């Protein structure tokens, strides 16, 4: 066995494994959830998992997007951009390449208080 | 005792040639301190 | 509370062991009888 | 008594004593040596008076033609039965084995001709799955020359030999002034009689005489032999292990002439050694040679013992032990197992057991107090946490004494329970402890425990009854005992359990002169004793058993920075020789306290007090006590079969109370050792897991090493702490492992089962434990014994091959080699005769009238839908597959109809009224059964069963069955959970046995009448099968490859055209797994069925690479609501219905009708454990279900031969291939005059919107509905409007217009019905008038809407475009309502009020029904809806429109089904904002 | 809703574990929230005590330390109000607690 052919079966092995890791933590979140229609933390939380789960991609033209909805509400997107974070700490790093192109941007922010 | 001891020589994971050999020393012992310390030695080569 | 002890001890060992009763009328059956049972 | 045949297979022990006295009196001399002589005594004293009567002789005939015989063979030598062994096991004669020879070689020539169409089956049901390519080409020609693979094993011609002379044999006992003469043959000579075989080698001239048990067990012993290596050498895996199991056989054998009976020592060594050999592969420390040091020292005494003793014979045994028993497969070391009764079965007798258990039970011991103390201590404080935890932080009654510590005053006062460290801290605070009682003493609410049927042991004065006149010298006293419990149980006219209570209360039982024990010898065992008394005694150790089970027993039933994970071993103890351990001053204690919780004076000690002044003997009937005159039992001396004066306890008996105490001193063990122990018991088995903490940064070998240590540490202490209480653990026996630990499955190592598949194989044998020899039956065992070797291991399409054989074999046997004088030559000559006739109906399948019982799905599946369906979907495979012919296919649906009631149906509702299926015994046991409870006068049973009872049972049935829809499964729920199903339940578990149906026939419950039915059932059923597949009836529209739905609904219409008359049935027809699925392999390529079907339904499995596979209330009260439920669910709900549900649930409970409404609502862990499954792809769950089993199945499949997953991760896609509201009653129930108050029946004390959430598809149609609904009823009410523009930009619009037609149609609905036109064109031109009386203001909300050109694009003087664009989506609203297209179809509906939701309900679906009647009747016959109520106007429009549809041959298509109206407490819109917000914040 | 809280719980430590399995990245982020889920796994309570001890073992490790406060912020946020006591005594201060910059 060449080393290619077994970094292509690693690369589908971590596909799999992040794929039920999305579907485990969708059930916890909603499970969490069910005990105007401004969303918070965590309403916010499961969209993006749900976008996980219907097999496409968090794009930061899906969060300039998710910004202009949003807009009026400034306490809201703080909410969701709080959100974004909490998912990048969750991914581990080698992850976020398989994820999409937000979470590798938003592993480098971090907050400056407790 | 000599047979159990041979049984672990026979069931271990070890090289033939070398089972073959630590059944002629095993042979070759004869007392019963002898055989505690080949017993001894015989599970630090399995550890290994 | 040691006379308590040491009575405590003897009643374990008397009713354990059979024949050493000294005439309670039976030591087993000092329990309270009804269990909704009443056959009388 | 022309119904019984004598036993096929072996149920009794081996005694020596039967075959010296059979020996004795034919005068014949021999060469066994009894222990006891008396026997060698008695009998020639007896011939020394003269004594004779009809059994000496015809011994003395057969004892002259033995000894004419001899004189022709001069130097012959009589071999005991233990040292001729291998002879017997090798012993041939072609002259002797014509006719078996002739059967099974027409059998191989039946299978021939079929076999390679078998294969060609099993290689396309193998080739639908995807796995071609994986597929073995040995396994090809194991199919097809596997005929030639059982005629070539070394056991068919032993085989053939010993089951043509037990068929003889068995013959000669049905049969019984001839005198039986010797047949000579090639190799042997034979002499058969009723209780004497007589061999006799030409060559060799070795005599054997036999009896009819060992027979028995030759022909058990070789017939599984010959099975299990024709399925090692079949399979390909079990190479190595058919070597093994070969040299294994040959050396044991080799064996049993030098040494005899001792031989069965070592045979029984190899249950220990293969778990020495298997712990010799543990990693951990030297504990890897513990216990075959043991085994080695224990055969080493079995050969020094004996005097067959010397240096190299040891050690090329422990050679050939050492070749036999080590193997590298985990999985191959459990097959061992199997292989532990194939050498036979010892000679037993009494004397030996009776010295092994006097040994034990006279034994003196020395044991402390404080262990007892502390044991008990613990003991009260699992009593304490039980009570406390079912009762809600509770202490249970008891009184502490004075000299109780503040720690458990404070934890009494304060609720707070107590840990075992507390409990052993504080052993002298529990000295002086007195229990209040708190557990209730149900004796009339069970009455199971004493149906089930045991031995009981005769009086104490007529002890000698049992041993016949002929065996004792002096003449014994008659018996007036009786022999069985239930006779006993069912005919006593006065019965109070609590009086049974009171023999033990009162003391009665110590001074009763009739009590006695008696022993018994085991049945099949390779080395035991089981007990027998009398009817007393035994109902108060089943009432002690009972009260221990149901009440106290349940309570016994189960900083740090780099964190800790949980390592165990495993410690296997045997708990056999426990019970003659225990004493009075042990368990004394433990049985107070049960005393004080229950509130009976001196109750669970009552065992020891009895056996300390009781005699127990061993009662076989052929070994006689050496007593000269009759004597009473105290006088008899403490040798031969007699124990004098036990002090211990009889083997069972006392279980539950001694597993209570012995688990207490474990617990201590284990708070001493500082480890947790989890503890599980079996049969003489018990499991204790030693846990400890460990750091998980260590590697795996530090981990298991640490754990092994604290166990040894934990076994040091509880064998200290067991023998202090003198239990006598004997660390040599007792294994402490690592890994493994043995269990009810198999073994367990490390997360794998060791299971074993060759058990199930041997156990394959002709015929059953049948009191009439069935084909049917043996069948079925046939085909169960494969399936379940499926389950442990073997391979599917070979067992498969193997049933076809046996059922073959089994065929020809039952026609060709059989006792029964009722085949005439009716039946067997065309059968025989007729070769294809037989084949057809060998493979034919059961529930469609076949003999043939497992179906191709049940070999991946356990459960399966239909077995109608099932079985026609593997006709259409082997039609198919041109196995048979078309022609067979018609006949199954033009088969003749049986008679069977509806009763017969409820019982069975997949049932498709076969001719005769039914088994003879079953049968017989229920009219058995049947007839001694109706005439048991026992107080208990006094309204369960009455004479008239059937007639009520089939007037309910009727009742439930005979409505305008037959359905049969909830009618089983019903009936199930009534009276009927309860008296069915009380006759289930009485198992009459041989001789209540003995007593029957005496009594006369069976009938001449149906003695001659009964006896003539395998007959009828060869002829009914034979008239099925002879007769020539064909229809037109049935064709080949059609849906085995539409032909299951098509027979059972057919076979049930009696009593259904035309009635549809619902709720049997599941689709079958194997003709539904289609799966296939996927590494980086497309999937084929992906890339042009377009199927999108599958299910989704997933394999690593590089895993290493081998490596590492009441019961009445919940029986009257489920009545409640099924009825209430099955058959409508309404005010009439609940009154007939609560007649029904009033049998059962007491309840009112309001109070009833109230209260009324295996092998596949080698590769699953690595799987990785999804089911997002697959949109009936039983059909889901099932599609998993059958995808792991594949899974296991593919990788049964491949060491290791390599190198490419494996996907698996497993494709998926896709009316009544309310039943009314016709009977009237009969119910009955009064209602039976017993409590086994009847009870009488009552006692006890978040959008995120949503799916994408949801979120569609709630959006389309808001949208829809929102605008319809603003036309109705004629920067929404831009909202709107938003919203039909974002919608789908085939959803849109469907949406739009309901809300016109529901907004229009009246004044259609005031104007009353008929079809759909008629209301269509109606509802374009009403919209041309609406003006352009009353549409400008859409015009603006079809202003924004983009919304105007998707959807495709704009007040007529929405007049016609209105028209045509109610157009296509009709069109669909017509042929029912809408499947998802909801009228959503925002409300303010609860309470006027059913107002709204009721006037939409008046709206509905005005609809329907309106596109459906006349115009004009509808009645108006003006002037009424909603619900009068509903009644009365269901009413015409069901009418009109039974007039009209129409209607039957139109659906009467109210719409679906989906409720929320919110407004139009929160739902629209909230479905918009999501959809732009999900993906979109 | 004790029911619901503790399948939750499952759920979550079934989801971390798969996570770390395949990370190319002292127990720093999620790796302790692993251990604090263990921790609800086992019904040990959330105290303060607790975090001040796991303060003082991983003193001279500064950014474990931020780690180990991210982690705890994490599980802060992700957990509703109404249980949130439910969880223990840090989960609510740890609510009260924010960041001033992304």
């Amino acid at each position: 066995v060449s080393a290619n052919h077994a970094s292509q079966q690693l690369d589908q092995l971590k596909a799999v494994h992040l794929a039920s890791a999305v579907r485990d933590l969708e059930r916890a979140m909603t499970t969490l959830k069910l005990w105007a229609l401004g969303y918070s933390v965590i309403m916010f939380m499961i969209t993006a998992v749900k976008r996980l789960r219907e097999s496409k991609m968090l794009t930061l033209s899906w969060f300039n997007q998710a910004l202009m909805v949003i807009a009026p509400s400034q306490e809201e997107t703080m909410n969701l951009k709080t959100a974004m974070w909490i998912l990048a700490n969750l991914i581990p790093r080698d992850m976020l390449s398989l994820t999409g192109d937000l979470l590798p941007s938003l592993w480098g922010s971090g907050l400056l208080m407790l | 005792s000599r047979s159990v001891i041979r049984s672990i020589i026979k069931s271990s994971r070890l090289e033939e040639d070398r089972k073959r050999y630590l059944m002629t020393l095993l042979d070759d012992i004869k007392g019963a301190n002898d055989l505690a310390k080949f017993h001894q030695m015989l599970m630090k080569i399995i550890m290994k | 509370i040691s006379i308590s002890t040491l009575e405590g001890h003897l009643s374990s060992i008397m009713i354990a062991i059979p024949g050493l009763g000294k005439d309670p009328n039976d030591p087993t059956a000092d329990v309270e009888i009804n269990p909704d049972l009443k056959p009388i | 008594n022309q119904i019984l045949y004598p036993e096929v297979h072996l149920d009794s022990p081996i005694v020596t004593n039967k075959i010296v006295a059979i020996l004795e009196y034919a005068r014949v001399p021999h060469a066994y040596s009894l222990e006891d002589p008396t026997l060698c005594q008695n009998i020639k004293h007896r011939l020394k008076n003269g004594f004779s009567n009809q059994m000496i002789i015809n011994n003395v005939e057969v004892g002259n033609v033995i000894k004419s015989k001899l004189r022709s063979y001069p130097a012959h030598s009589h071999i005991p039965y233990p040292n001729c062994n291998q002879d017997l096991f090798n012993i041939e004669d072609k002259e002797s084995t014509r006719k078996i020879r002739e059967l099974l070689k027409k059998g191989n020539s039946l299978y021939s001709k079929v076999s390679d169409k078998v294969f060609q089956c099993l290689r396309d049901t193998n080739s639908r799955l995807g796995l071609g390519s994986e597929l073995r080409e040995d396994i090809k020609e194991k199919v097809i020359n596997l005929g030639v693979y059982m005629h070539s094993s070394q056991w068919f011609e032993p085989f053939l030999f010993w089951f043509t002379v037990k068929t003889e044999m068995r013959s000669v006992i049905k049969s019984q002034r001839h005198t039986p003469v010797f047949f000579t043959g090639s190799s042997v000579e034979l002499l058969i009689s009723r209780d004497l075989v007589a061999i006799i080698s030409k060559e060799s001239q070795h005599v054997y005489y036999l009896t009819f048990e060992l027979v028995l067990m030759y022909c058990d012993v070789i017939e599984g032999r010959l099975m299990t290596e024709t399925a090692m050498t079949i399979d390909a895996r079990y190479t190595e292990l058919l070597g093994r199991v070969r040299y294994m056989w040959k050396l044991i054998d080799g064996f049993f002439p030098a040494l005899g009976n001792p031989t069965y020592q070592i045979v029984a060594m190899l249950e220990p050694l293969s778990l020495a050999y298997l712990q010799l592969r543990d990693i951990t420390v030297e504990l890897r040679g513990a216990f075959l040091n043991h085994c080695f020292t224990e055969i080493h005494d079995v050969l020094d013992q004996n005097g067959f003793s010397d240096e190299g014979t040891y050690h090329e045994l422990i050679e050939a032990l050492d070749y036999i028993f080590i193997t590298d497969d985990i999985h191959l070391t459990g097959e061992i197992f199997s292989f532990f009764r194939s050498f036979g079965h010892p000679r037993l007798e009494a004397v030996t057991a009776a010295e092994n258990v006097r040994k034990y039970m006279n034994q003196p011991k020395v044991i402390v107090y404080e262990t007892l103390m502390k044991g008990h201590a613990i003991f009260c404080g699992i009593i304490i946490n039980g009570y406390r935890d079912r009762h809600g932080g509770s202490w249970p009654p008891l009184t502490l004494p004075l000299h109780a510590a503040d720690t458990i005053r404070n934890a009494q006062a304060s609720g707070d329970g107590l840990t075992h460290e507390q409990c052993v801290d504080n052993w002298k605070s529990f000295a002086g402890v007195k229990f209040g009682c708190f557990m209730p003493l149900s004796l009339d609410s069970d009455l199971t425990m004493y149906l089930k049927d045991k031995a009981l042991a005769a009086l104490q004065r007529e002890w000698d009854s049992v041993y016949p006149k002929e065996f004792l010298r002096y003449d014994p006293p008659k018996g007036t005992g009786s022999r069985r419990l239930v006779d006993v149980f069912l005919n006593d006219s006065s019965f109070d359990p609590y009086d049974v209570i009171m023999y033990v209360v009162s003391g009665a039982y110590l001074h009763d002169p009739e009590f006695n024990l008696s022993y018994s010898l085991k049945e099949k065992e390779i080395k035991r004793l089981f007990a027998k008394m009398t009817y007393k005694m035994r109902a108060c150790q089943v009432i002690a058993e009972n009260l221990i089970s149901n009440g106290i027993g349940k309570y016994f039933k189960d900083e740090n920075m780099e964190a800790y994970e949980t390592v165990s071993a495993f410690i296997t103890t045997d708990l056999k020789k426990y019970c003659l351990n225990w004493r009075y001053e042990t368990i004394s204690l433990f049985a107070q306290r049960l005393n004080e919780i229950y509130g009976l004076p001196s109750f669970f000690q009552w065992l020891h007090k009895r056996l300390e002044t009781s005699v127990l003997y061993v009662s076989d009937p052929h070994c006689p006590p050496d007593l000269d005159a009759h004597i009473p039992l105290y006088k008899v001396p403490n040798d031969q079969i007699f124990i004098k004066y036990p002090m211990g306890g009889i083997e069972g008996y006392c279980q539950k109370l001694w597993t209570i105490s012995t688990i207490p001193y474990l617990y201590l063990a284990a708070y001493e050792s500082g480890v947790r122990i989890a503890s599980l018991v079996q049969g003489d088995n018990q499991t204790i897991a030693v846990t400890k903490r460990v750091p998980s940064t260590w590697p795996y070998n530090l981990k298991k090493r640490e754990a092994a240590r604290v166990t040894r540490d934990y076994f040091v202490i509880l064998r200290q702490r067991l023998h202090d209480i003198g239990h006598h653990l004997k660390a040599n026996e007792t294994i402490v492992s690592s890994h493994f630990f043995v269990y009810s499955k198999g073994i367990y190592y490390d997360g794998l089962l060791v299971s074993q598949s060759l058990k199930s194989i041997a156990r394959c044998v002709f015929w059953s434990e049948t009191i009439v020899d069935e084909t049917r039956a043996a069948c079925s065992n046939i085909a169960t014994t494969m399936a379940k070797s499926i389950e442990r291991g073997y391979d599917r399409y070979l067992a498969y091959s193997l049933n076809v054989l046996k059922v073959i074999q089994q065929i020809l046997i039952s026609l060709g080699f059989t006792i029964n004088s009722t085949m005439t030559r009716d039946v067997v000559i065309p059968l025989l005769t007729n070769n294809d006739l037989l084949i057809r109906m060998a493979l034919l399948p059961a529930p469609i009238g076949g003999m043939n019982y497992l179906n191709m799905s049940r070999l991946f599946v356990r459960n399966i839908g239909d077995p109608v369906t099932s079985s026609i979907a593997d006709l259409k495979r082997m039609i198919l597959a041109s196995l048979m012919p078309e022609e067979t296919l018609h006949q199954v649906m033009t088969q003749q109809p049986g008679d069977s009631s509806f009763l017969d149906w409820a019982s069975d509702p997949y049932s498709a009224n076969l001719v005769c299926v039914q088994s003879i015994t079953r049968l017989l046991k229920n009219i058995t059964a049947r007839f001694v409870l109706i005439h048991s006068p026992n107080p208990m049973l006094k309204g369960l069963f009455h004479d008239d009872s059937k007639e009520e049972d089939e007037g309910l049935a009727a009742f439930l069955m005979d409505r305008h829809i037959i359905v049969p499964r909830a009618a089983h729920e019903i009936l199930d959970h009534s009276v009927t199903g309860a008296r069915e339940s009380i006759a289930g578990m009485l198992d009459t046995t041989k001789g209540l149906i003995r007593a029957s026939m005496r009594k006369g419950g069976l009938t001449s009448r149906v003695i001659t039915r009964l006896s003539n059932y395998d007959y009828e059923q060869f002829r009914a099968g034979m008239v099925l597949l002879t007769g020539r009836k064909r229809n037109v529209l049935i064709d080949k490859e059609s849906c085995s739905v539409q032909l299951a609904r098509a027979l059972r219409s057919h076979m049930w055209a009696r009593l259904a008359r035309g009635r549809p049935i619902y709720g049997l027809e599941v689709p079958d797994v194997l003709e539904s699925m289609r799966g296939h392999l996927i590494r980086r390529h497309e999937t084929c069925v992906i890339c042009e079907c377009g199927s999108v339904n599958y299910g989704w499995f997933f394999v690593p690479s590089g895993c290493q596979l081998d490596d590492i209330p009441s019961r009445s009260l919940r029986s009257a609501v489920r009545i409640a439920t099924v009825y209430s669910w099955a058959y409508g709900d309404d005010d009439s219905s609940w009154n007939e549900a609560w007649l029904l649930a009033r049998q059962r409970a007491n309840v009112s009708l309001e109070e009833l409404r109230v209260i009324t609502p295996t092998s596949l862990v080698r590769v699953a454990r690595y799987t990785t499954i999804s089911n997002d792809n697959l949109s009936t769950n039983f059909i889901y279900q099932q599609g998993m089993l059958l995808g792991l199945g594949v899974l296991e499949t593919l990788f049964r031969l491949e060491k290791d997953t390599g190198s490419s991760n494996t996907v698996l896609h497993l494709h998926v291939e896709t009316d009544h509201p309310r039943i009314p009653s016709s009977r009237k129930l009969e119910l009955r005059a009064e209602l039976c108050t017993n409590p086994l029946i009847y009870d009488n004390a009552p006692l006890i919107v978040e959008f995120v959430t949503w799916s994408t598809p949801q979120l569609y149609h709630i959006l389309a509905k808001s949208t829809a609904l929102s605008m319809i009823d603003l036309v109705t009410k004629f920067d929404d409007i831009n909202s709107f523009i938003t919203e039909f930009l974002l919608i789908e619009p085939r959803l849109f217009t469907i949406y739009l037609g309901q809300c016109a149609a529901i907004n229009w609905a009246f004044d259609v019905h005031y104007h009353r036109p008929s079809g759909k064109y008629q209301m269509g031109e109606l509802l374009s008038s009403f919209l041309s009386r609406m003006s352009k203001g009353v549409f400008k909300v859409l015009v603006n809407a079809l202003s924004h050109p983009k919304i105007y694009k998707k959807f495709w003087n704009l007040h007529t475009t929405v007049c016609n664009m209105v028209y045509t989506c109610y157009m296509t609203y009709l069109d669909l309502l017509l042929n029912e297209e809408l499947e998802e179809f909801t009228f959503l509906l925002c409300e303010s009020d609860e309470d006027v939701v059913p107002d709204r309900f009721d006037n939409i679906q008046a709206k509905h029904l005005c609809v329907l009647a309106d596109l459906y009747c006349q115009p004009g016959t509808c009645p108006p809806i003006q002037g009424l109520r909603p619900v009068e106007k509903c009644a009365v429009l269901t009413d015409h429109i069901k009418a009109e549809a039974m007039l009209s041959p129409a209607g039957s298509s139109w659906n009467i089904n109210p719409i679906i109206v989906d409720h929320y407490s919110c407004s139009l819109t929160y739902l629209r904002r909230g479905s918009i917000k999501q959809i732009r914040l999900r993906v979109d």
